[PDB]
RNA sequence: CGGAUAAAAGGUACUCCGGGGAUAACAGGCUGAUACCGCCCAAGAGUUCAUAUCGACGGCGGUGUUUGGCACCUCGAUGUCGGCUCAUCACAUCCUGGGGCUGAAGUAGGUCCCAAGGGUAUGGCUGUUCGCCAUUUAAAGUGGUACGCGAGCUGGGUUUAGAACGUCGUGAGACAGUUCGGUCCCUAUCUGCCGUGGGCGCUGGAGAACUGAGGGGGGCUGCUCCUAGUACGAGAGGACCGG
RNA sequence: UCCUUGUCGGGUAAGUUCCGACCUGCACGAAUGGCGUAAUGAUGGCCAGGCUGUCUCCACCCGAGACUCAGUGAAAUUGAAC
RNA sequence: UCGUGAAGAGGGAAACAACCCAGACCGCCAGCUAAGGUCCCAAAGUCAUGGUUAAGUGGGAAACGAUGUGGGAAGGCCCAGACAGCCAGGAUGUUGGCUUAGAAGCAGCCAUCAUUUAAAGAAAGCGUAAUAGCUCACUGGUCGAGUCGGCCUGCGCGGAAGA
């Protein structure tokens, strides 16, 4: 349930700490983002010694949603603090070497199982 | 995809959107401010490479390219939209030359490079920008800057990593009938192949090179002998040069002086091709005995002053074609472009 | 372009295009072009028609001109109401009445005359016709 | 210069009164000077080859949304620019759809023809229309609607009265100029539209089921996979259709 | 006075507003006062942090009208109207 | 300058005072007529004769283009066989000399050759570099009666897309 101009957390060791997504993708009049999506972000707070720098605009994938996901058996997986993983703009490969926090199993259907390979918790 | 042609085009960049003068008049009040805005920036021209295109056939068809002229200023302080930048799809490896002591603009080596050729004119100013107290009625406007005009000589020149030149009807096209996937027309008559049908060889993964075809020619400074400098232009980025010499031609003279003059005319082309490393290989060895064509093969080397390995290659028979490829590939890898 | 260098008056009344023809017959060459429609010819049209036919006829022969501007017209500038004197100087035109010759030709065969006059007839804003000189 | 005093210059956005569309501005219908669109005439440039593709000197037509002028007026009142809600119509079609040509190998392209069923963006700047930039998709269409919509909303621009700035005049003031703040009323009679009812008719009356003369509503598609890395293609690259 | 909002920096992913500066700038202008000025201001403009139905996108509920019944009972406007 | 309305009703132009006919003293349940019409709406010819139109032109438009069609003045050939078809000929000295790698009717120059049987050109077009082959003008045989494109003109077609 992530929309335009939404402040999210960062769930990788790329270097960003506080991030603000600016453009959700999927089609015309794309309202809100689910759990597995390509969303464009702008860096608002990052360590000066990190791999990235403040103000850079690039793509990212949400991993945790405050609203949650919808299991096909009437179940939801809510979270406390929406988070993203850094991905390159031209290529869809993620930047961070490690992933912090659990990632839901629903990301397999969205075809980003590499994130699921990381983040040993769940 | 059977002919290669080169020509020249005229590119014109749109001048900037001209300024406008106006005065707003409401339905009741007859006096209003100096309404009107700026113009639109002229459309530029971008020089973009393309994989799909391999010739300049459409450029003979269309010798003039027009950029979008910037929209004029309108009322209600309206500014015209910037003219759309016209992008021209060009095969990779093109060189462009101008007139009036003109020179090259930039060499294209990889796809995705976009080159700025024409700068469009820049928009003018409306009467509103001349707002002031003492004037209080600006009737002045600034004309848009004129667009940039030039004539481009489009020279197409192949990305031939491995370039080869040989005797007429010596099997240059037959040499492509080897592991090379290209299929040039092959026949016994001299100058069988006229269109450069470049090919590629993939021995193994992560390692491959491209080979181009250039027909032989007779000693002529001008355009005589049918073929000439117009085909030699496709050279000059060939990191290796291959020389093919026939052994015992069925009807031609045996190579004792004609194989030497072909070296001499390379010097006078433009710069002796920067004295690139040239490799000499032979052909027509299956016609005679294998051992008979050994002593006479080296005899030509010191006859022409050649001190290299003088490789013996059977293009049609297919023996030794792999041996030459192994040697050239190691030389290519150990000498990267720098 | 074609215009007299000196004029008796800087501007002349509009006038009318009523009446009949005077130069029905050609008296200088063998072939000529005669106007069938009614209208006006400007300096540009006369220059364009002569240039167009000139490229079709070789120097051999002779070419005559029977139309002169002889008539000035002015145009009113923008953002000017009715009045404030007469119009400003833009260009002049000529009066054409259907039935008189426009151009005269001689010296080359009829087939070239047909081609030459056909090319120059389209650029003229009026319908024309071809005639041949008769005795007397 | 048929000669109101022998004797007289200006402003009023601080104005008022009585009249006028007898007289300007915006819009509406004449109009095409200028400029946009189409066609014809075709010398020339075009590897041969004019209209495969341009095309100089000219001509004929069309909305006409810029720059203009003309008689007609609502001055006992015709409320603007822009934004929100709401949409409608024409196709000179932005995408999707069907094709022609191609200097169209396939993908990707370019031009033209038919086609209006549907869809046709989110934010910073400025009051903005427009435009620039950032980022998506199939695009972020062009015009009429008196450049639609205040008896629906908004008063940000324009904005009487207060104050300040620059220029002219001795001055009052004028000023197509800039800044601050500055009242937007109406209970729907009728036409219109959205829903729901009463009376009567359908030929004795009543309860049900419907046929259908006609009308309205929806008609958008991105990605991936199999075909298939197949056809094509030197390779790079990469199909149509169907599911 | 203009051109490429003047263009570089902050502020923003993107800033015709804001902030000290480059210059091709000198008119004002020194009691129709000039420069700086702490504090002060329901003063003009801009930005940031928390905050929220201001908004995507509105939904529900509590009350007074709007609706029906009973009683009393206007209005502006109106040449006539099928 | 003239007429109309102003200061004129009535009839026609679908509606309209300035366009046409025509200036209402009043009444009638009569006839004639001007402009305009005679298929119906709405009153009168579904009248007669000789033509044109295929477009709904009629029923809005220009420059131009075209085997739309009717009429007229002519010209070439024509039962000593007209044009177009079908069955065949297309050859020869001859790969025509330079630019020519390769061109030899088909990239660049024609003096344009003429003689063989004649009916056919050192030749207008494909497919390449010619080669080799498809062809054409032309003639021979069969079919057997109009054919060929210039001129003037009437009526038509495209040019002619808006809420
Ligand atoms: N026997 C034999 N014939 C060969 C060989 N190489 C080439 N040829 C023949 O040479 C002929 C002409 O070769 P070509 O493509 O014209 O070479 P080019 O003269 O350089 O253009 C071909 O038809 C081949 O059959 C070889 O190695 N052996
Ligand atoms: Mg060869």
């Amino acid at each position: 349930m992530i929309q335009e101009q939404t402040m999210l957390n960062v769930a990788d060791n790329s270097g960003a700490r506080r991030v603000m997504c600016i453009k959700v993708l999927g089609g015309s009049h794309r309202r809100y983002a689910g759990v597995g999506d390509i969303i464009k972000i702008t860096i608002k707070e990052a360590i000066p010694r990190g791999k990235v720098k403040k103000g850079d605009v690039l793509k990212a994938v949400v991993v945790r949603t405050k609203k949650g996901v919808r299991r096909p058996d009437g179940s939801v997986i809510r979270f406390d603090g929406n988070a993203c993983v850094l991905l390159n703009n031209n290529s869809e490969q993620p930047i961070g070497t490690r992933i912090f926090g659990p990632v839901t199993r629903e990301l397999r259907s969205e075809k980003f199982m590499k994130i699921i390979s990381l983040a040993p918790e769940v | 995809m059977k002919f290669v042609d080169e020509a020249s085009i005229l590119v014109v960049a749109g001048d900037g959107g001209n300024g406008c003068v106006s005065f707003r008049r409401e339905k009741y009040i007859p006096k209003g401010g100096p309404d009107g805005g700026d113009g639109g920036d002229g459309g530029d021209v971008w020089m973009e490479a393309d994989e799909n295109l391999n010739t300049l056939i459409d450029y003979r068809f269309e010798k003039s390219f027009r950029a979008e002229r910037g929209q004029n200023g309108a009322s209600r302080d309206c500014t015209g939209k910037r003219g759309k930048d016209v992008t021209i799809k060009v095969p990779v490896g093109t060189r462009v030359i101008d007139q009036g002591t003109g020179e090259t603009m930039g060499d294209m080596t990889k796809h995705g490079q976009r080159l700025l050729v024409a700068k469009g004119g820049w928009h003018g100013l409306g009467n509103t920008r001349f707002k002031s107290s003492v004037n209080r009625t600006p009737r002045q406007k600034t004309n848009g800057t004129p667009g940039d005009k030039r004539e481009l000589l489009l020279e197409l020149m192949l990305l031939a990593d491995v370039g080869m030149l040989g005797m007429p009807n010596a099997g240059k096209s037959t040499f492509i009938r080897a592991v090379s996937a290209a299929k040039p027309k092959v026949a016994d008559y001299p100058f069988t192949t006229l269109v450069p049908s470049l090919g590629v060889v993939r021995m193994d993964n992560e390692k491959s090179f491209v080979v181009a075809d250039i027909p032989g020619l007779i000693e002529g400074a001008a355009e005589g002998a049918g073929l000439g400098i117009r085909f030699l232009k496709h050279l000059e980025r060939c990191r290796v040069l291959l020389h093919l010499i026939d052994i015992d031609p069925i009807d031609g003279t045996d190579p004792v002086e004609n194989a030497r003059i072909i070296i001499s005319e390379l010097e006078k082309y433009s710069q002796d091709l920067a004295t690139k490393p040239r490799w000499l290989v032979f052909n027509k060895i299956d016609l005679l005995d294998k051992v008979e064509a050994e002593e006479k093969a080296k005899a030509i080397a010191e006859a022409l002053g050649w001190e290299d390995k003088y490789y013996l290659i059977s293009a049609a028979s297919g023996l030794g074609v792999k041996d030459l490829c192994w040697d050239v590939m190691t030389f290519i890898i150990e000498n990267p472009v720098v | 372009m074609l215009q007299p260098k000196r004029t008796k008056f800087r501007k002349m009344h509009k006038g009318r295009n009523r009446g009949l023809a005077q130069g029905t017959d050609v008296s200088f060459g063998s072939f000529g072009l005669k106007a069938v429609g009614r209208g006006r010819l400007t300096a540009r049209q006369i220059e364009a028609a002569r240039r167009a036919m000139t490229r079709a006829v070789k120097r051999q022969g002779k070419i005559w001109i029977r139309v002169f501007p002889d008539k000035p017209i002015t145009e009113k500038p923008l953002a000017v109401r009715m009045g404030k004197g007469k119009g400003n100087v833009e260009y002049w035109v000529a009066l054409i009445q259907p039935g008189k010759v426009l151009y005269e030709m001689d010296g080359v065969p009829e087939e070239l005359a047909r081609e030459a006059f056909k090319l120059a007839a389209a650029k003229l804003p009026i319908k024309t016709t071809f005639v041949t000189k008769t005795v007397m």
